[PDB]
């Protein structure tokens, strides 16, 4: 354990322990910062360029940071609503909604910050703003079957060698990691449909209710049978096997 | 193979070299230029041919070999004789024979195969006098041009690894005492010291070290770093070995391109002639130091020349930079301290160990020593590799080196650093080269390919380019990068074909600003640069392309040319170069271009002899 | 059957230590003239490591190709150097003489299109090279020389 | 840890506050759906209510890779909502289906004891939910049956 820094935030004094972020300062601090692309769960990857902050330090001009990875190291001041800030957000977050112009998370930070989409600037909106949450997301449950396939404006996340992914689970982590809805992950029975995959349901035998499919549960290694089991129905029959004893 | 056990080995092998040198100085020994430069221009069909005239010359025929680029590339096929220390230029096969039977056998000195001044019109009998030449200091390039690159004997008789062997002997504290107080800033563009770079490495104590060689050249038109590791490997390789000596590093990497082939191969082969001679392995000359070089080779991607970009192409995932607020001296390959320096870092750090710390000093400007190369490329009359001392003005390299411009066309920019860098107009041509410097115009040292615009280059159109460069070379990691990039495409795409406005132009301005300073890495931070420079310089050539009027005449359709009625020799070029046959003039007389026939393509202008047809702007009345 | 054994004698030659993984792509390339998805599976088999890292890899770099090339490359430099002496109009005049575009192979399979970003030679600008023979200080006119000659000659070496 | 829940299903009425509570105190809302304790009713009124118990060797925290499943100081394995990728293995790990997943959430839901002041003992009328030490984990229920014995 280190000796916490004092830092201040938009005017307000905190002691932040050593090596933490400025978005974790001002998350403590109940001071709000826009991101896109970071996740608590996934190793942080500085994408969007979205929670950019302005970083004062004694006899140094403010400079942009991004406060989702950006550490607390020595005694400086973030400014969250200047000018540089203001301006800076305004870019990424016009460049964002012109990628993907139908999403509702990027029209409602267009509207906080006062942001149209342009039909100039608007080359090939696939509604994907190359956050990388997904590929994350795979990347830390294990299957590592989705990942980014090109670079510049063609940069793409896509199954490997543009097939029904040979790796993939059917968990559907990597749709429910997505701010854009771009993934989308359809269940019609007992089939369930992500990266134009097919994938088997599991029925519990006395509900007819799913929540995972059979590769995931192969996967987890999970030989026990009431696995299968909706967990509504796997309480009801565990608790069936407590004799109480009315006398 | 000589493996040598001890110093006192190398420095005898050494001796017993210089002494065959010595008894081997009236052998008439012919070297041929073989770098990329030249080997395209074909001079290996000129090294085959002397091979085989040579044969059956006495009892012993002449020497012939192979080496690195000289240098004046504008040249092509570069043949050195030994026997009068000859410079050949434009050598050709046919040539092959003449100068064997006059040159090296009769003494005789080919008089039309000499170079020639353009200027006072003088015959150069040797390099050194070469006004190209005359005014370089070739410290680091030394031995490039004179000695066969794949033979470590030329190198060890050239004074080569000795540098190692007083190393051994100051220590690894000495070592890096010496290289911070040499003043070494790094030659991969960033200017940062070496010696705080190789110190901070030390420091950290989690062990194994590595340093590394970053042989990517991703700038284009810029081979100087290409042109050092074909030249001589050997310089790099002493380098990597003092580095790690300093640093305690074991292992050493050298990241090339898979589509340099000539200097992979060269790189192997000096590594395979290294191990065999002790200078690689284990215990290194008996100073029980064992280090080991391989050779990283990767595909061609400019992002891949970043640091934290090539330490995963390294590992073995794609080349894309990642955001870090730890050094690559702390946490770089495999999260282990790395030192990663350019191979010209490399390269002088045996010229800062045999010639001492004091004498390397005497060079350059104050807090930039030493000297740098220059890819001189561009519209000069002198292309190649340029080395100079810090603090040269910009106006000796393009005029006394570079020669001017091409043909006689007014200077108007220079670009340095390429897409990382800005350009310069003609007003500032006084400028020290140094690092500080030219990052003050707002420009870059960079790379060191020097870009060279004269009135037939539009800058407008000159920023599109970097700009598409950019695009197609983005890694697409992060949103300013993927997509501002984009957005000044398009704004530069409506500008160079008349769709523009001054509106466009202020959003242009606004989108380079924010891109600069929102990126992730150095390519999309610098990546505005190029823009911002012609903005700040050249902002009325970005107005008359909002007017639709294209001054250098690159735009096509935005102009219309002119035919000048005094100084046109009626030769007709023009009139049988354009595609509209829009060209009406007397024959052999001055010729006449009509305003609404002619639609602007550039094609008559460049092949004017007089020069005496440039743009004009378009009746837009009717 | 002779694919796998050429790949399993590629995929022996290298250790199975992941750091190889793009060495042994670029022999894979220069075996077959592209990417086929049997061989980048089998890459990625032999390293022990995710099929779409492989893929990443194989489509970062534009050397790298998922569909076969022709049989002669043509490769025409855009650096900066040989944009300013015209590199554009070559690379038009190429572009339309062969309908195609950049990074796209003919209808008859023999040449493929490609633009590099330097070759080394910019004194002698604009350049261009086919296979590995090198041309510069080449116009518009001599485009047509130099694609037609390579391509009969090209269908002689062949067969 | 300090204290635990005990559960004594041949107190259980069956009436559900336990489960109301729950969702009011979690949701904000009266949804019993999701609650942390469920009860179950069988023939004969016996009902038994079924929530997490803080297995001390916990597979649900050996299933999760996002490391959203933790032990606090209390002994609690608690759910780090903003950690959990909605992978659903902690689901099929636990062999009493006591984790559920709270779809509109997207977060893994199991009891919590509440940090401490369970409201679903607060309100069981009957006692079938308790809050105890855990060094008296079964104390009470010895003592109601010694009790037997001691009327003779
Ligand atoms: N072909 C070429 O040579 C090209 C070079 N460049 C140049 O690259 C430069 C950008 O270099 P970057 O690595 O992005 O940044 P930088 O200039 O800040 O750092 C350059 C080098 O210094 C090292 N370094 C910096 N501070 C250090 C410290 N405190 N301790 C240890 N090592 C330290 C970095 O790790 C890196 O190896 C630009 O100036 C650009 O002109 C860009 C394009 C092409
Ligand atoms: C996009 C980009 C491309 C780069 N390309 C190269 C390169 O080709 N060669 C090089 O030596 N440095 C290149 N660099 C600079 C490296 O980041 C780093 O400074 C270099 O590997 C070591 O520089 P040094 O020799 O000054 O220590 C590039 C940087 C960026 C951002
Ligand atoms: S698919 Fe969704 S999560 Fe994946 S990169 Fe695109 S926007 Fe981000
Ligand atoms: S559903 Fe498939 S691709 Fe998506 S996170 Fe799960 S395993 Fe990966
Ligand atoms: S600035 Fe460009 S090259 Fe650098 S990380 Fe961002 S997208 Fe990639
Ligand atoms: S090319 Fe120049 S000199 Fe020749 S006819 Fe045309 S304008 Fe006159
Ligand atoms: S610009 Fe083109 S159309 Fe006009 S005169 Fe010259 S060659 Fe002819
Ligand atoms: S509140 Fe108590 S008595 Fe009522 S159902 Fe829940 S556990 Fe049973
Ligand atoms: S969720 Fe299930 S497995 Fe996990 S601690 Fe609770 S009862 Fe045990
Ligand atoms: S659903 Fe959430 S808590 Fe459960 S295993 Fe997956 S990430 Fe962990
Ligand atoms: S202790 Fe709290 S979280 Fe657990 S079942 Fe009772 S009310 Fe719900
Ligand atoms: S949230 Fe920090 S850069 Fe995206
Ligand atoms: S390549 Fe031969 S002089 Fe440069
Ligand atoms: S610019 Fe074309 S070879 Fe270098
Ligand atoms: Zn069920």
């Amino acid at each position: 354990m280190r000796d916490p820094i004092d830092i201040v935030i938009d005017g307000v004094s905190l002691s932040v322990p050593m090596e933490t972020t400025v978005l974790e300062a001002a998350q403590m601090a109940g001071v709000e910062i826009p991101t896109l692309c970071h996740h608590p769960a996934l190793p942080p990857d500085g994408n969007c360029r979205l929670c950019m902050v302005e970083i004062l330090r004694p006899g140094r001009r403010g400079e942009l940071a991004i406060s989702c990875m950006y550490p607390i190291r020595a005694q400086i001041e973030v400014n969250t609503k200047s000018d540089e800030v203001i301006r800076a957000r305004k870019f990424v977050l016009k460049l964002l909604l012109n990628r993907a112009p139908k999403s509702a998370r990027l029209n409602a930070l267009a509207n906080e910050y006062g942001v149209s989409v342009e039909s100039r600037f608007s080359f090939d909106p696939d509604e994907c703003v190359r956050c990388d949450r997904c590929v994350r997301a795979c990347e830390t449950l294990g299957p590592s079957a989705i990942g980014p396939a090109w670079r510049g404006f063609n940069k793409r996340i896509v199954p490997p060698f543009m097939e029904p992914p040979r790796q993939c689970i059917g968990c559907g982590a990597c749709a429910d990691v997505c701010p854009t809805g771009y993934i989308e992950c359809v269940d019609e029975g007992d089939e369930r449909t992500i990266w134009d995959r097919k994938f088997t349901l599991i029925r519990c035998p006395i509900c007819g209710q799913t929540y995972t499919t059979e590769e995931a549960l192969k996967f987890t290694g999970i030989e026990d049978p009431d696995a299968r089991l909706c967990p509504t129905c796997r309480k009801r029959e565990y608790a069936s096997k407590f004799r109480i004893f009315v006398h | 193979m000589p493996l040598f056990l001890k110093p006192d080995d190398l420095r005898n092998y050494r001796l017993k070299l210089k002494d065959d040198l010595k008894r081997a100085s009236l052998l008439p020994v012919v070297r041929v230029c073989c770098g990329t430069g030249c080997v395209s221009n074909g001079s290996m069909e000129v090294l085959s041919a002397l091979e085989e005239a040579l044969k059956g010359i006495g009892k012993v025929e002449p020497v012939v070999k192979f080496t690195g680029c000289h240098g004046f590339c504008e040249r092509g096929p570069i043949v050195i004789v030994s026997p009068g220390e000859i410079f050949y230029q434009n050598v050709k096969t046919k040539d092959v024979p003449e100068i064997v039977q006059k040159t090296i056998l009769d003494g005789e000195v080919i008089e039309r195969l000499l170079y020639r001044d353009p200027v006072t019109k003088k015959t150069y009998r040797s390099d050194h006098e070469i006004p190209f030449y005359a005014n370089q200091q070739r410290l680091v390039l030394r031995r490039s041009g004179h000695i066969d690159p794949t033979s470590i004997e030329d190198y060890i008789a050239t004074d080569g690894y000795e540098a190692l062997c007083l190393a051994f002997k100051l220590g690894p504290d000495e070592i890096i005492k010496q290289i911070t107080d040499s003043y070494l800033r790094g030659r991969g563009g960033g200017g940062f010291r070496t010696g705080y770079k190789w110190k901070s490495c030390r420091e950290v104590d989690d062990f194994p070290k590595y340093v590394i060689a970053n042989g990517d050249e991703g700038d284009p038109g810029a081979f100087m770093d290409r042109s050092l590791m074909e030249g001589d490997p050997h310089s790099v390789i002493e380098g990597m070995i003092i580095g790690a000596y300093a640093i305690g590093a074991n292992e050493g990497y050298i990241y090339v391109r898979n589509e340099y082939p000539l200097a992979v191969r060269r790189l192997q082969i000096a590594i395979e002639r290294a191990r065999e001679y002790g200078l690689l392995g284990k215990n290194i000359l008996g100073s029980g130091f064992d280090f080991d070089i391989q050779i990283c080779k990767g595909g061609g991607a400019f992002v891949c020349g970043e640091s934290s970009a090539l330490m995963r192409s390294i590992e073995g995932y794609p080349g894309v930079p990642r955001v870090k607020y730890i050094h690559a001296t702390e946490q770089g390959l495999w999260d282990k301290p790395t030192v990663l320096n350019n191979v010209e870092t490399w390269a002088n750090v045996p010229i800062i160990l045999m010639n001492g710390v004091e004498w390397y000093k005497s060079l350059g400007t104050e807090r930039n020593s030493g000297t740098k190369i220059f890819a001189l490329v561009g519209k000069v009359k002198n292309t190649g590799l340029v080395e100079v001392p810090m603090g040269v003005t910009l106006r000796k390299i393009i005029y006394e080196i570079g020669g001017g411009t091409l043909k006689d066309k007014a200077f108007k920019a220079v670009q340095t650093g390429g897409p990382s860098g800005g350009c310069i107009p003609a007003s500032l041509l006084d400028l020290s080269v140094d690092f500080d410097t030219l990052v003050k115009a707002g420009s870059m040292m960079g790379s060191g390919g020097m870009i060279v615009m004269d009135e037939r280059s539009c800058m407008v159109d000159v920023a599109k380019y970097f700009i598409d460069f950019l695009v197609e070379e983005s890694c697409g990691k992060c949103t300013p990068c993927r997509e501002g990039l984009k957005v000044l495409q398009k704004l530069l795409h409506d500008l160079t074909e008349g769709k523009g406005s001054l509106q466009d132009v202020g959003l242009l301005e606004d989108t380079a600003h924010e891109l600069g300073k929102t990126a992730l890495c150095g390519l999309g931070k610098t990546a505005a640069n190029p823009v911002l420079s012609t903005l700040k310089y050249f902002h009325e050539e970005y107005e008359e392309h909002v007017e639709g009027y294209c001054r250098a005449g690159v735009c096509t359709g935005l102009f219309a040319a002119k035919i000048d009625k005094d100084s046109c020799i009626g030769c007709g070029q023009c009139a049988r170069t354009c595609p509209v046959k829009a060209i009406s003039g007397e024959v052999r007389g001055p010729h006449v271009v009509d305003a609404l026939k002619c639609i602007g393509c550039g094609q008559c202008m460049d092949v004017c002899p007089t020069n005496s047809i440039a743009s004009s702007r378009r009746v837009k009345n009717a | 059957a002779t694919s796998d054994v050429a790949i399993s004698d590629i995929l022996c030659r290298y250790e199975k230590n992941p750091r190889f993984l793009l060495q042994v792509l670029l022999d894979v390339q220069e075996k077959f003239r592209y990417l086929p998805t049997d061989a980048m599976r089998s890459v990625a088999e032999y390293f022990e490591i995710p099929e779409s890292r492989v893929f990443a890899v194989a489509t970062f770099y534009k050397v790298l190709s998922l569909v076969p090339k022709g049989e002669k490359t043509i490769k025409v430099c855009q650096g900066t150097a040989c944009h300013l002496r015209g590199g554009s109009q070559i690379l038009n005049a190429i572009s339309e003489r062969l309908k195609i575009r950049a990074g796209e192979t003919t209808k008859d399979g023999i040449f493929t299109l490609e633009t590099v970003n330097c070759l080394g030679c910019c004194a002698m600008a604009p350049v261009m090279m086919v296979g590995d023979k090198v041309y510069g200080k080449l116009s518009v006119a001599d485009v047509a020389r130099i694609l037609e000659a390579e391509k009969e000659d090209a269908i002689i070496s062949k067969a | 840890m300090e204290k635990v829940l005990v559960i004594s299903p041949e107190k259980c009425v069956g009436c559900g506050s336990c489960e109301l509570a729950c969702s009011l105190e979690k949701e904000g809302e009266c949804r019993p759906s999701l609650a942390r304790v469920t009860v179950y009713r069988f023939e004969a009124g016996a009902n038994v209510p079924m929530t997490c118990q803080q297995c001390d060797d916990a597979p649900c925290i050996s299933v999760c890779k996002a490391g959203a499943l933790a032990r606090d100081e209390k002994n609690v394995v608690q759910v780090d909502s903003s950690k959990c990728i909605g992978c659903r293995m902690c689901v099929m790990a636990c062999p009493f289906g006591n984790m559920s997943y709270h779809w509109e959430q997207s977060t893994a839901i199991k009891c919590d004891q509440c940090n401490g002041s369970p409201y679903c003992v607060e309100f069981c009328p009957t006692k079938a939910l308790d809050y105890v030490p855990a060094d008296a984990i079964s104390l009470q229920k010895k003592k109601e049956f010694s009790a037997r014995f001691a009327k003779i």
